[PDB]
C-alpha cells in the first residue's frame, strides 16, 4: 500500500507564484522518478514534468517550459512545483504520480489524491431558493463558494434524487438544482461559508 | 510533439460484452502504450503499462495488443464497476504524450426525456427577480441540446447546463437549463432528442 | 562492398554539414576514434546528421583539422551521460538536453538484430573475433 | 553560453535567432562555428536527401560537463559515467546499437528472478563443502607466499599471507563486452585464460569483481559481470534520454550483484536457467563448490557426445563454473585473508584437466589447439615448480603418491623431473599387478592412477611412454572390472551431493578411461551391466526410484559411453601415439570401424576390427560368429599391404621348469563366440608367466577357463605380430 498526499491549491491572482507539495507514504523516495499531471475540468489528461532520481535534470512540458520550476529532495519526500508567472488557462487539477520503475516506457503506477487551483479575486455571498411546480425539483442560483448540500426529505428518497453539480455565471457566482420524481415534499438546501437555508414546500398550483 | 488520436471517441455496452478501445499516434512508434482508468471525480488508476502487460488491482479480465501503428485495449468481460473515461499514453518517444479519452457508458434498455416546465415566480418576482426553468430527466443517450424561442446566449443562462451522473438503475442522465433574467429584462424550452420523432417544445408565455 | 576508413579530413565546419550520407554511396563501413589521451582537450564540435539512412555522428577537431564517424546511438548515449550527472546543472546544460531529448525521433530505429557467432577477443583488440 | 536554432533552406547560410542564457559567447563567433574557445558545439541536422530544407539546431556548451565530477572501503570497484575519461576507442568503433543488440530488444525480459542457490540475508555468502576450510594456526607464522621445503609439506595444512592483494594488487580499467555498458574500474587478483579453435574464454577476476567472457565460435558470447551489491550499472541503449535502464540480472544479493551481458535470455539458451548462470558467484565462496558442479557436469555431456558432438549449453554453464571458481578463491583470501597451498595448486591442475575437456568435448574444437593460461598474484607457479624440482632431486604410499603427481601435473611448462615420471610407471604397474588380482579400487588408488596416467600423456623416449602406458590402462580394463567401475561412478553420482560434499572425476576414475577399447558400449557388456547392478544393494534401489526400467538400460549404456569416448575417442591422443593406424589412407580409422587398437613395439602395433579389413596383416578367428566377426590384424606405419598370417599353436612350459621368460611382452586375448571380446591380458613378468601356465590354479581369472562358460577361447598375441594359441 503506497500513497500520495498533495497539498497546495487555492485561488491566486492571474501573474503570481503558487507552491505545490507533495507527500510520500511509504514509498522510498531516492529511488524512481516523480510527475507532476495536470486536468483541466472538463478537459483530457495533459503530462507536465518529470523529475530525475533525487535532486537532478527534469524534462518540461512544451506549454509551460518558461513559467515552471521544479524541484525535489530526498529529505522530507518533498517534490514541489513552482508556477511564477503564467495566469489564464493554467486553471486545472494539478495531479503527482510516480513512474512505474525508473524508465518513461511503463508510465506511472504510484498516483496522489489532488489539489485544485484556481484563478480569481473573490469572497463569500448568499444564495437563495425558489419552489417548483407542479418531476419536484428545486432550485439554487447565485451563491459564493462551493459547496451545498441538497438533500430531499428524510431517508425515503434515495432514488430519483439527483444533485446537480454547479456551473458557474458569468456574475462570477455558481449555481445548481437537485430533483425527484414521483411519477408534497420540502427540498432541502444548506449552504456552509455564509450560513444560509432557505426551505420552500412543494404544492402544485395552477398553470397556463 | 506527438498527437495521440483515440477511436471510438464513446462506446455504449451492455454488461459482458467485449469493448474495444483504440489509440492512434503520429509518429512510428514501436511498442509501450500506457493505460489509465479515470472514474469521474475520481483520480487516475494504472491499468496497462505496455500491451498484455496488466498488473495492479483492477482485474485480470482486460487485455491488449497491436505494433509499430495502432494499439488496442480490449475488456473480455464488461462490469459495472468499469464506467469510467480511459486515457492512453505513448512512451516510446518522450517530449509529452497522451490520449484524448474515451468515455464508457455502460448500457441497457432505452429511454427517452420526459420535458416538464416551471413558470412560478411568486416568492422570487418581488425579489427583483425570475426565474423559468426546463427540466430533462432520465433521457438516454446523452444528445440533447435546449434552444429557447429568445436568441440563446450567455446573458440568458441558456447556455449554462449541468448534468448528473447516471442513475445507479437506469443508467439515465437529467439535464437542466436554467433561464434566469436579473432585474427582469415569447419563452420554450426546445429539446431535439434522438428517442423523439420531432423536436417537440413545452412552452410557457407571460 | 566499398568500405570506408572511418576518417576523413576536414579544414572547414561549413564542409561537414554539407558531406553527404555516408550510408548513402557506401554499403559497410568502419567507425574509428581520434588518436588522443584525453577527447575533451583535442574535441572542438560534434555534429549528428539525423535523416541519413543510418544516421551518421561526426566527431571534428581543429588543430589537427580531422573529422572522425563513430557510433551513432553510443556516442549522443555517452554524450548525455557526462552532461546528464546530477551534481551538474546550469542552463547551458538544460538545453544541450531539451535538444538532446527527441534526437533519435524522426529518424531510423537502432537495431533489433542479433550478434553472429564466432569468438569475442576482448577489448584490447576491440572484440575482435579472432578466437588465438 | 549560447543556444541557436536555425532553418536550413537552400546552400548559402541559414536564418537563426540567438539566446544565450547565462553567459556570453562571441557573437560574431556564431559565423563560423565556434573551435576556437574551449567549448564545444553540438549540431543536429535533419536535412531530408530528397533536397528538401529541414531544419538544424545548436547548442554550445562548456568544456567541463564533459569530464566527471574485508571491507570494501580501501578497494572499491567503480563505474564510470561515460566514455569520456575512461578507454572511448571501443565505445566508438563499436558495432552496438548498429548492427546488433548484445541485449535482448524487450527491456522486460531484462530483470531475472534470483534463484534458489543464491545467497540470502541469512547466508550472506552461501553454502560451503563439508571437508571445511581449516582456521589459521593461533600462534604461528603466516608466510609471504607459499612454499614447500619438506615432502611433509604436501600433506599437512601449509598456510601463506594474502598480503599479496593489499601491496601487488593494480588499478585497471574493465571495458564490458561490445560497450554494451559503461567502464568499470577495478583492483585486480587475477586473469584467466582458456584458448581453443571453437571458443575463447577470457576470465578477469578483482577486489569485489569478477569479468568472465565467454564465446564459442559456433555460438552466440555472453559476459558474466560481478559487482558488489551496492553498485549500480548503466547499460548503452539508443534512447537518448538521461533515464536509467539496468542491464540483464536478477536483485542484488546481500553480497554482490551479478550482471549478464548477453542475448541469450529467451532467444538463445535452451532453458530458464538464464537465471542459474546468473546465481553462480552468489552460491559459494568455496572453489570446491564451483569445481565440483564443473565436474558432474563434464562427464554427463561426455556420454551424450553421441547426438551432438557440440554441446552448447554444456560449454557455457561448464565455463562460467570455472570462472566463478577462481572469482571465489581471490574472495575467499581477500576476505579471511590467509591462504592454502592446496588450494592455489589446485587451481593450477583443474585449469588444465577442466580446459581440456571444455574445449574438445563441449566446444568440439581440435584437442591440439587446447591451451590455457593463468595469472594470480597470490600464486607464483614458476617459483614453486623449482620448489618441486629440487625436491625429487634431493616405498611411497599411495596417498604419499597422488600428492606428490598431483602437484607435479598442476605445475609443469612441459619440463618433469625424472623422477617424477620414475615415481608414475612404478605406480601404474603396482595398480596393474594388483588388478589382475582383485576386481576394483578403492578412491584412494582410483586418484593415484588418475595423476599417473595425466602426467605421461602430458608431452622416442617420451613416445614410446604413452603408447605402453595404453595397453596398460588397456588391458586393466576387462569386461568383468569396466561393469565394476561404470558402477562406481553411476553410485557416485546418485549418491551425490553437490551442496554438502565435493565431487571430483579422479575419485570416480579407472583404466577403462584411460583405455583404447571402443567395444564396450556393445549389447553384451551393457548387459552384464544391469545384471551386476544388484550387487551394490543402495544403488539398485536409488536407480529404480526415478528412472523407468528402459531409462536405466540407456542409462547404463550412457555410462559405458564414457570408457570409450574419454581416452579413445580424443583423435590427437590417438595421432601422436599410433600414427601406424591412420598411416595409409584408412576408413576404419576415421570411421571407428577398429574396436581396440594395441600398442606394438615401434612401428606396429595390433588392432580390432568387426568388418572387412583393408590393411594390414589379418588374423581371422574362425570359432566366431559369421555377423560378429573377430580380426586381429597386424599395422605398420610404412607398410600398408594387405596380406594374411597363420595362426599357429605352441604350448606352456611348466611353471618351475624354466626360470627364464620368453612368454613376457605378449598379450593374452580372451574372448567368446558371441563376438564379443572379454580380457585384454599382458604377461608382465615371470610371475604373471607362471600363473599362466596354471588353469584354475591361477589367481588371474581370465587366465583360467574353470570360471568361464565353454565359449571362452584363447590367443596369445605377440610383438613380432605372430599370433598363436594356447594348447590346454
Ligand atoms: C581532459 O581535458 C579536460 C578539459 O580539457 C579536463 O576536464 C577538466 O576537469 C576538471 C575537473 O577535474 C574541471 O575543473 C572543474 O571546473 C569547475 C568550474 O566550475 C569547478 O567547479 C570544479 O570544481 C571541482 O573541484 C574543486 C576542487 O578542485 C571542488 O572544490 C569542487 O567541489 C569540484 O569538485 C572543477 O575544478 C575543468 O573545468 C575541466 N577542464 C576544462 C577546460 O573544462 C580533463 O581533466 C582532462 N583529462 C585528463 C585527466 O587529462
Ligand atoms: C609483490 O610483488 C613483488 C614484485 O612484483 C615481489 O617482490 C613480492 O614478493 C610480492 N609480494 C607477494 C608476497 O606476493
Ligand atoms: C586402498 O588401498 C590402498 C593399498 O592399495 C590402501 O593403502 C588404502 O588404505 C585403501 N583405501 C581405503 C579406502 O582403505
Ligand atoms: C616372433 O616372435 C616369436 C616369439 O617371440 C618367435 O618365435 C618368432 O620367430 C618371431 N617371428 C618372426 C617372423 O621373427
Amino acid at each position: 500500500e503506497v500513497q500520495l498526499v498533495e497539498s497546495g491549491g487555492g485561488v491566486v491572482q492571474p501573474g503570481r507564484s503558487l507552491r505545490l507539495s507533495c507527500g510520500a507514504s511509504g514509498f522510498t523516495f531516492n529511488t524512481y522518478a516523480m510527475h507532476w499531471v495536470r486536468q483541466a475540468p472538463g478537459k483530457g489528461v495533459e503530462w507536465v514534468a518529470v523529475v530525475s532520481d533525487g535532486g537532478g535534470n527534469r524534462y518540461y512540458a512544451a506549454s509551460v517550459k518558461g513559467r515552471f520550476t521544479i524541484s525535489r529532495d530526498n529529505s522530507k519526500n518533498t517534490l514541489f512545483l513552482q508556477l511564477n508567472t503564467l495566469r489564464p488557462e493554467d486553471t486545472a487539477v494539478y495531479y503527482c504520480a510516480r513512474s512505474r520503475g525508473n524508465h518513461y516506457y511503463y508510465g506511472m503506477d504510484v498516483w496522489g489524491r489532488g489539489t485544485t487551483v484556481t484563478v480569481s479575486s473573490a469572497s463569500t455571498k448568499g444564495p437563495s431558493v425558489f419552489p417548483l411546480a407542479p418531476a419536484l425539483g428545486c432550485l439554487v442560483k447565485d451563491y459564493f463558494p462551493e459547496p451545498v448540500t441538497v438533500s430531499w426529505n428524510s431517508g425515503a428518497l434515495t432514488s430519483g434524487v439527483h444533485t446537480f453539480p454547479a456551473v458557474l455565471q458569468s456574475s462570477g457566482l455558481y449555481s445548481l438544482s437537485s430533483v425527484v420524481t414521483v411519477p408534497t415534499y420540502i427540498c432541502n438546501v444548506n449552504h456552509k461559508p455564509s450560513n444560509t437555508k432557505v426551505d420552500k414546500r412543494v404544492e402544485p398550483k395552477s398553470c397556463d | 510533439d506527438i498527437q495521440m488520436t483515440q477511436s471510438p471517441s464513446s462506446v455504449s455496452a451492455s454488461v459482458g460484452d467485449r469493448v474495444t478501445i483504440t489509440c492512434r499516434a503520429s509518429q512510428g512508434i514501436s511498442s509501450w502504450l500506457a493505460w489509465y482508468q479515470q472514474k469521474p471525480g475520481k483520480a487516475p488508476k494504472l491499468l496497462i503499462y505496455a500491451a498484455s502487460s496488466l498488473q495492479s488491482g483492477v482485474p485480470s479480465r482486460f487485455s491488449g495488443s497491436g505494433s509499430g501503428t495502432d494499439f488496442t485495449l480490449t475488456i473480455s468481460s464488461l462490469q459495472p464497476e468499469d464506467f469510467a473515461t480511459y486515457y492512453c499514453q505513448q512512451a516510446n518517444n518522450f517530449p509529452l504524450t497522451f490520449g484524448g479519452g474515451t468515455k464508457v457508458e455502460i448500457k441497457r434498455t432505452v429511454a427517452a426525456p420526459s420535458v416538464f416546465i416551471f413558470p412560478p415566480s411568486d416568492e422570487q418576482l418581488k425579489s427583483g427577480t425570475a426565474s423559468v426553468v426546463c427540466l430533462l430527466n432520465n433521457f438516454y443517450p446523452r444528445e440533447a441540446k435546449v434552444q429557447w424561442k429568445v436568441d440563446n446566449a450567455l446573458q440568458s443562462g441558456n447556455s449554462q447546463e449541468s448534468v448528473t451522473e447516471q442513475d445507479s438503475k437506469d443508467s439515465t442522465y437529467s439535464l437542466s437549463s436554467t433561464l434566469t433574467l436579473s432585474k427582469a429584462d415569447v419563452y420554450a424550452c426546445e429539446v431535439t432528442h434522438q428517442g423523439l420523432s420531432s423536436p417537440v417544445t413545452k412552452s410557457f408565455n407571460r | 562492398t566499398p568500405l570506408f576508413f572511418g576518417a576523413k579530413p576536414l579544414s572547414d565546419v561549413s564542409l561537414i554539414i554539407t558531406e553527404p550520407c555516408v550510408s548513402s554511396v557506401y554499403e559497410a563501413w568502419d567507425y574509428a576514434a581520434p588518436p588522443v589521451s584525453n577527447l575533451s582537450e583535442a574535441l572542438s564540435g560534434i555534429v549528428v546528421k539525423t535523416k541519413c539512412p543510418v544516421p551518421e555522428v561526426i566527431l571534428w577537431f581543429k588543430d589537427k583539422q580531422m573529422a572522425y564517424w563513430t557510433n551513432p546511438y553510443v556516442t549522443l548515449k555517452g554524450l548525455t551521460q557526462s552532461v546528464g550527472e546530477e551534481h551538474k546543472s546550469g542552463d547551458i546544460r538544460d538545453a544541450l538536453l531539451d535538444a538532446l531529448s527527441g534526437v533519435w525521433v524522426d529518424s531510423t530505429p537502432s537495431s533489433t538484430n542479433i550478434p553472429e557467432n564466432g569468438c569475442v577477443w576482448g577489448a584490447d583488440r576491440l572484440f575482435q573475433r579472432v578466437c588465438q | 553560453a549560447l543556444l541557436r536554432e536555425y532553418s536550413d533552406r537552400n546552400m548559402s547560410l541559414k536564418l537563426e535567432a540567438f539566446y544565450p542564457t547565462g553567459f556570453d559567447e562571441e557573437l560574431i563567433k556564431s559565423l563560423h562555428w565556434g573551435n576556437d574557445r574551449k567549448h564545444v558545439f553540438l549540431v543536429i541536422v535533419k536535412v531530408n536527401p530528397t533536397t528538401h530544407e529541414g531544419d538544424v539546431g545548436l547548442v554550445i556548451f562548456p568544456k567541463y560537463l564533459l569530464s566527471p565530477y574485508f571491507g570494501f572501503l580501501s578497494h572499491p570497484v567503480t563505474p564510470d559515467v561515460s566514455f569520456f575519461d575512461s578507454s572511448f576507442a571501443p565505445y566508438l568503433t563499436t558495432q552496438h546499437l548498429v548492427a546488433f543488440t548484445t541485449f535482448p530488444p524487450n527491456p522486460l525480459v531484462w530483470h531475472l528472478e534470483r534463484a534458489e542457490t543464491a545467497a540470502t540475508a541469512e547466508r550472506p555468502f552461501g553454502v560451503s563443502l563439508l571437508p571445511a576450510r581449516p582456521t589459521v594456526p593461533k600462534n604461528t607464522i603466516l608466510e609471504h607466499k607459499a612454499h614447500f621445503a619438506t615432502w611433509d609439506a604436501l600433506a599437512r595444512h601449509t598456510f601463506f599471507s594474502a598480503e599479496a592483494i593489499i601491496t601487488n594488487s593494480t588499478l585497471r580499467i574493465h571495458v564490458p563486452l561490445f560497450g554494451s555498458v559503461w567502464p568499470i574500474r577495478y583492483w585486480a587478483t587475477g586473469s584467466v585464460l582458456l584458448t581453443s579453435d571453437s571458443g575463447r574464454v577470457e576470465v578477469n577476476i578483482g577486489v569485489g569483481f569478477m569479468s568472465s567472457l565467454i564465446s564459442l565460435s559456433s555460438g552466440l558470447p555472453i559476459e558474466l559481470i560481478v559487482v558488489p551489491h551496492t553498485v549500480k550499472l548503466n547499460a548503452v541503449t539508443s534512447d537518448t534520454t538521461w533515464f536509467q535502464l539496468n542491464p540483464p540480472g536478477p536483485d542484488p544479493g546481500p553480497s554482490y550483484r551479478v550482471y549478464l551481458l548477453g542475448r541469450g535470455l529467451d532467444m538463445n539458451f535452451s532453458k530458464h536457467a538464464t537465471v542459474d548462470i546468473c546465481a553462480y558467484p552468489e552460491e559459494s565462496l568455496d572453489y570446491r563448490y564451483h569445481l565440483s558442479m564443473a565436474h558432474t557436469e563434464a562427464l554427463r555431456m561426455t556420454t551424450k557426445a553421441d547426438q551432438h558432438d557440440i554441446n552448447e549449453e554444456s560449454y557455457y554453464h561448464i565455463a562460467a563454473r570455472i570462472a566463478t571458481s577462481i572469482f571465489a578463491l581471490s574472495e575467499m583470501g581477500r576476505t579471511t585473508e590467509y591462504f592454502l597451498l592446496d588450494e592455489i595448486v589446485d587451481v593450477q591442475y583443474q585449469l588444465k584437466f577442466l580446459n581440456y575437456i571444455l574445449m574438445r568435448i563441449g566446444a568440439g574444437a581440435h584437442p591440439n589447439t587446447i591451451s590455457g593460461t593463468s595469472d594470480l598474484i597470490f600464486a607464483d607457479p614458476s617459483q614453486l615448480h623449482d620448489e618441486l624440482s629440487l625436491l625429487f632431486g634431493q616405498f611411497i604410499s599411495y596417498d604419499e603418491a597422488r600428492d606428490q603427481l598431483k602437484t607435479a601435473y598442476a605445475l609443469s611448462r612441459g619440463q618433469d623431473h625424472v623422477n617424477a615420471l620414475s615415481l608414475a610407471r612404478r605406480v601404474i604397474m603396482s595398480i596393474y599387478k594388483g588388478l589382475l588380482v582383485k576386481q576394483n579400487l578403492n578412491a584412494t588408488e582410483r586418484q593415484a592412477l588418475f595423476f599417473a596416467s595425466m602426467i605421461l600423456l602430458n608431452f622416442s623416449s617420451r613416445v614410446l611412454d604413452g603408447r605402453t602406458t595404453l595397453l596398460l590402462m588397456t588391458s586393466m580394463c576387462t569386461a568383468a572390472h569396466a561393469t565394476q567401475a561404470a558402477l562406481n561412478i553411476q553410485e557416485g553420482l546418485a549418491y551425490l551431493n553437490p551442496s554438502k560434499h565435493m565431487f571430483t572425476i579422479p575419485n570416480v576414475y579407472s583404466p577403462c578411461m584411460g583405455s583404447l577399447r571402443t567395444d564396450l558400449t556393445e549389447e553384451i557388456h551393457v548387459m552384464n551391466l544391469l545384471s551386476a547392478i544388484p550387487t551394490r544393494p543402495g544403488l539398485n534401489e536409488v536407480l529404480h526410484t526415478q528412472l523407468d526400467e528402459s531409462e536405466i538400460f540407456d542409462a547404463a549404456f550412457k555410462t559405458m559411453m564414457i570408457f570409450t569416448t574419454w581416452t579413445a575417442k580424443d583423435l590427437h591422443i590417438l595421432h601422436t601415439h599410433v600414427p601406424e593406424v591412420f598411416t595409409c589412407q584408412d576408413a576404419a580409422a576415421r570411421n571407428g570401424e577398429y574396436v581396440l587398437i594395441l600398442p606394438a613395439v615401434q612401428g606396429h602395433s595390433y588392432v580390432i576390427t568387426r568388418n572387412k579389413p583393408q590393411r594390414g596383416l589379418v588374423y581371422s578367428l574362425a570359432d566366431v560368429d559369421v555377423y560378429n566377426p573377430i580380426s586381429v590384424v597386424y599395422l605398420s606405419k610404412d607398410t600398408c599391404v594387405s596380406e594374411h598370417g597363420v595362426i599357429e599353436t605352441v604350448a606352456l612350459p611348466h611353471p618351475d621348469n624354466l626360470k627364464e621368460c620368453l612368454y613376457c611382452g605378449s598379450v593374452f586375448l580372451r574372448y567368446l563366440t558371441t563376438g564379443a571380446i572379454m580380457d585384454i591380458i599382458i604377461i608382465d613378468s615371470k610371475d604373471t608367466e607362471r600363473q599362466l601356465a596354471a588353469m584354475g590354479n591361477s589367481t588371474i581369472p581370465p587366465f583360467n577357463p574353470d570360471m568361464h562358460g565353454d565359449d571362452s577361447k584363447a590367443v596369445l598375441l605377440f610383438p613380432n605380430g605372430t599370433v598363436v594359441t594356447l594348447l590346454g
